[PDB]
């Protein structure tokens, strides 16, 4: 009786572990971006500024319309006067894809460049987590960002409407939302210089109590006028010489900074279950205030210390686990002092001495970031943890002598060290502390390390960009990418290009099979060369698609057979047609497709008709396994019968038995006719033919020059002998059966015979009939329908002129090799229409090269493709550039 | 008036491309004559197709299909864009 009890304690016990764990569930961070000063554009690119111990301090812009020389004086008392005259700024604060993000350009001008700012960089930061951004579009991703208003209005004639939603600190973070059509909360924050870390601190929350599944957590300084500068130089808050030397015996104050610093962030389970690369881990983090400090503007030291006890807490951590701090480090005399000391109480004690805490602070290399600093320096500390090195910390002459270092074991970063990764996992603190008393402290956990695939052939390589130039640098960019990288997998590259990137209007796919053939095609598309496995096209805005189902002539021996290896769909799409014609045909239709000792070949109508019924039906299939779901479907004569099977009209059994049956019904016309195409209007074909009167029909009207006709061997022989005097072109098609003639009358019963006890049922995809030349209802299909297709005219070209007058403008032909392509290029011509013709397989050519080239061909030009179902759902993450944004200057003077 | 060297580039590049599918693809442009007939360089009516294709997505024009045997040389097809361009 016992044992339920305690089963059922232990049970709840474990719920009641695993829901208090999930409420401080660590947080990953799958992507960042980030523009800050000294030519930083990315992650690496900051790691590169502080790897190499670079100053990115500079003298200030001079294309912003401030009084450079005038605005200088030693004296801190001077007004509306600086003591600065170097600080860390975006000397292209201005430059920005207006465009991409259909923002015109007067728009873009009245639009303060924090916001603009913020719109690149997370657009890129969704990137660099291999996100493509627009499937973001409906999903519960929340936008948390630190933003102050900066002055950018101090406007051009009909943007005064912009210029007021263009500067709203609020929109700073809205218009991430609305661009990207993100559902989940934007919130601006402003807590000073700890906003972004206040900001990634309420995101994270977000993510825990699940109203988030991702978010985007950053902050963003511009300053568009010198008025930081002249306020708190006033206040003796500024460093004379421009550089804040942190936690240094020199350090006489801080100094401002632009710069954009944004995270993607995740669950940590919900990053592993999706497959992203985990960078680093948010493990704890916490914010507080200094409550009743010695000023409003002072910092206090027992505050810093309960915002760091309590970081360490929510992670499940103590401060000896912790290896360093990107500390706030602002290089003031006030700051400085009171941060190390609760550095050294919150850290430095309960640690071996030979194991101190190292500090530093990306404010020394390119100044005070203010609402981005935080993010910014979780950044450098990310950074930190991948490249397994702990950067030097700048303009270190000796530690302040305003603290006791030798009272804890906390020591500054006045040259790297290596960063092990034996034995535990690499953790970091980062502080941000602000004017208005809110703390904020977080600590990062290296990535956890516990994060065979077999190649695709002729994997398409899919490149996109809303103009041609920008095309032209996305493959530019790629090229450099891939020259410096040793032997990345052509698969895994080709899965990330078209998984976790926007299909733009202008593209472009790589095709091969071959080694070095793609680098050079890169290189042509990135110069505007052309190249044979280059494909290229813009995509059309609106479009309906059509599969067309041709009947005779598509054939090859050798169709399908390579497919049946390399395909296990369309293996298994042939074993159902199989099974379907089994019951009607004495062969087997794998024998018959590759080529078997004993089995027919297609020499007979009774097995070239069913078998290009089942290579037709399955490749209809395969497109739609990879994604490719037409508006409607066209069939021409026996091929009608695979048309209405994927239309829904005919089950798979019911298709097979009229297709077998019926042209098993042909065979005792054998010899007795034939069909001849010539290249005539339907009208001067006509009129051609009348001498023949019953003798001779016109079997078929495929484009405005090209009919074909039917009859008796006598008056073809005729008719041919009149076409070399009248000199009209004409070519017997290789048939030894006349189908669309009068022939057909003597063989009526056994052709509605092939359809008996067959109940045709409604269409869920149209069926635009060849016989009628109009849509027609799935129930109509019955066998006097069947009797007549064979019988009379396939009026092809009319019914491709209801199609394309009815919003059809992509023709995709399900064969073996493309036979009705030249006919529907030949009617969309004599309409005007913008219409596309691709074909499935060539002769030949029915390898998944040339699948994957027609996949990638309609992709070109406008058709959704499911890249998963082409190149698999997983593949191990390829990182690639971020998008090449083709900028212009827009500032407002 | 020296866009027709331009133009006969496009159309050179993209026919040079069309006979470069599959094991050979050593071709090159620049020594063949402007007056030499596509049907010449093993063009069949898929090249042709193909061919059209890739100069309309280059010049953003929608030409015939029979683009190719309409204008038999790469000197006849530059004209014609020549004329549909300005």
């Amino acid at each position: 009786y016992l044992k339920r009890a305690t089963a059922d304690l232990s049970r709840v016990r474990r719920q009641l572990q695993e829901t208090e764990a999930a409420s401080r569930e660590p947080i990953a961070i799958i992507g960042m971006a980030c523009r800050l000063p000294g030519g930083v554009d990315s992650p690496e690119g900051l790691w590169e500024l502080v790897d190499s111990g670079t100053d990115a301090i500079a003298g200030f812009p001079l294309d912003r319309g401030w009084d450079v020389e005038g605005m200088y004086d030693p004296d801190a008392e001077a007004p509306g006067k600086t003591y600065v005259k170097e600080a860390g700024f975006l000397y292209d604060a201005g430059e920005f894809d207006a465009g991409f993000f259909g923002i015109s350009p007067r728009e873009a001008v009245s639009m303060d460049p924090q916001q603009r700012l913020m719109l690149e960089a997370s657009w890129e930061a969704f990137e660099r987590a291999g996100l493509d951004p627009a499937r973001q579009r409906g999903t519960a991703t929340g936008v948390f960002v630190g933003a102050t208003a900066t002055g950018y209005v101090s406007v051009p004639e009909g943007a005064e409407g912009f210029a007021i939603t263009g500067n709203m600190t609020a929109v700073t973070s809205g218009r991430i939302s609305y661009t990207l059509g993100l559902q989940g909360p934007a919130v601006t924050i402003d807590t000073a210089c700890s906003s972004s870390l206040v900001a990634l601190h309420l995101a994270c929350q977000s993510l825990r109590q699940g109203e988030c599944t991702t978010a985007l957590a950053g902050g963003v300084t511009v300053m568009p006028t010198p008025t930081a500068f002249t306020e708190f130089s006033r206040q003796r808050g500024l460093a004379p010489d421009g550089r804040c030397k942190s936690f240094a015996a020199a350090a006489d104050g801080t100094n401002w900074a632009e710069g954009v610093a944004v995270l993607v962030v995740e669950r940590l389970s919900d990053a592993r279950r999706n497959g992203h690369r985990v960078l680093a881990v948010v493990r704890g983090t916490a914010i507080n205030q200094d409550g009743a400090s010695n000023g409003l503007s002072a910092p206090n030291d027992l505050a810093q210390e309960r915002v760091i006890r309590s970081a360490l807490d929510n992670a499940g951590l103590t401060a000896s686990d912790v290896d360093a701090v990107e500390a706030h480090g602002t290089g003031t005399t006030l700051g400085d002092p009171i941060e190390a000391q609760a550095l050294l109480a919150a850290y430095g004690h309960e640690r071996p001495a030979h194991r101190p805490l190292r500090v530093g602070s990306l404010k020394s290399n390119i100044g005070h970031a203010g609402p981005a600093a935080g993010v910014a320096g979780v950044i450098k500390m990310v950074m930190a943890m991948r490249h397994g090195v702990l950067p030097r910390s700048l303009h270190i002459d000796e530690p302040t002598p305003q603290v006791d270092w030798s009272s804890g074991a906390v020591t500054l970063l006045t040259e790297p060290v290596d960063w092990p990764d034996s034995d535990r996992p690499r953790r970091a603190g980062v502080s941000a502390f602000g004017i208005s008393g809110t703390n904020a402290h977080v600590i990062l956990e290296q990535a956890p390390t516990q994060d065979p695939a077999p190649p695709v052939p002729a994997a398409p390589w899919l490149l996109s960009a809303k103009t041609p130039a920008a095309l032209r640098a996305q493959a530019r960019r790629l090229h450099t990418h891939l020259a410096r990288h040793p032997h990345p997998d052509p698969t895994d590259i080709a899965h990330a290009l078209a998984t976790t990137r926007t299909p733009h209007e202008h593209r472009a796919a790589l095709v091969t099979d071959d080694h070095g053939t793609r680098g050079p095609a890169l290189a042509a598309l990135a110069e505007g060369a052309p190249d044979a496995c280059l494909i290229s096209g813009t995509a059309l805005s609106k479009g309906r698609t059509v599969f067309v189902f041709p009947g005779q002539g598509s054939q090859w021996t050798g169709m399908g057979r390579e497919l049946l290896h390399t395909s296990p769909e369309f293996a298994a799409y042939i074993a159902e047609c199989e099974t379907a014609l089994n019951d009607f045909v004495d062969w087997s239709l794998t024998d018959v497709l590759r080529g078997t000792e004993g089995a027919p070949g297609y020499d007979r109508v009774d097995v070239v008709q069913p078998a290009l019924f089942a290579v037709m039906v399955s490749l209809a299939r395969l497109w739609q396994h990879h994604g490719i779901h037409p508006d409607a479907v066209i069939g021409h004569s026996q091929g009608e019968i695979a048309a209405a099977h994927i239309a829904g009209a005919l089950s798979l059994q019911d298709a097979a038995r009229i297709v077998a049956l019926r042209s098993q019904a042909l065979l005792p016309l054998a010899g007795l006719g034939g069909m001849t195409s010539l290249a005539l209007p339907h009208d001067q074909a006509l009129q051609l033919i009348q001498p023949w009167g019953q003798d001779l029909s016109i079997a078929s009207v495929n484009g405005p020059h090209s009919t074909v006709v039917s009859g008796t061997t006598h008056a073809l022989d005729e008719l041919h002998t009149t076409c070399d005097t009248q000199g009209v072109r004409a070519r017997r098609i290789p048939v030894d059966y006349a189908s669309h003639s009068a022939q057909v009358e003597s063989i009526r019963d056994t052709v509605l015979q092939a359809a008996t006890g067959i109940n045709p049922q409604p269409t869920t995809i149209p069926l635009y009939s060849t016989v009628t030349g109009q849509p027609i209802d799935g129930t109509q299909l019955d066998a006097d329908y069947w009797y007549t297709n064979l019988r009379h005219t396939v009026r092809f070209e009319e019914t491709t002129r209801a199609l394309l007058g009815s919003g059809h403008r992509h023709f995709i032909e399900t064969t073996a090799h493309p036979v009705l392509a030249l006919a529907l290029e030949e009617t969309i011509e004599a309409t005007g229409s913008d219409a596309r013709v691709t074909g499935t397989l060539r002769r030949d050519h029915g390898d998944l090269t040339q699948l994957h080239t027609a996949l990638a061909t309609a992709w070109t030009h406008g058709i959704d493709v499911d890249w998963t179902a082409v190149l698999g759902d997983r593949r191990t993450p390829f990182e690639l550039p971020t998008y090449a944004f083709q900028r212009q200057r827009y500032w407002l003077e | 008036a020296e866009r027709d060297r331009a133009l006969l580039e496009v159309v050179r590049g993209n026919a040079a491309s069309v006979m470069s599918h599959g094991a050979m693809r050593t071709a090159t442009l620049e020594a063949v004559e402007p007056t030499r007939a596509f049907r010449d360089l093993g063009f069949d009516s898929l090249m042709a197709v193909e061919l059209r294709n890739r100069i309309g997505a280059a010049t953003g024009l929608r030409l015939a299909p029979t683009l190719v045997f309409d204008h038999p040389t790469p000197e006849a097809v530059v004209r014609h864009l020549r004329a549909e361009l300005g």
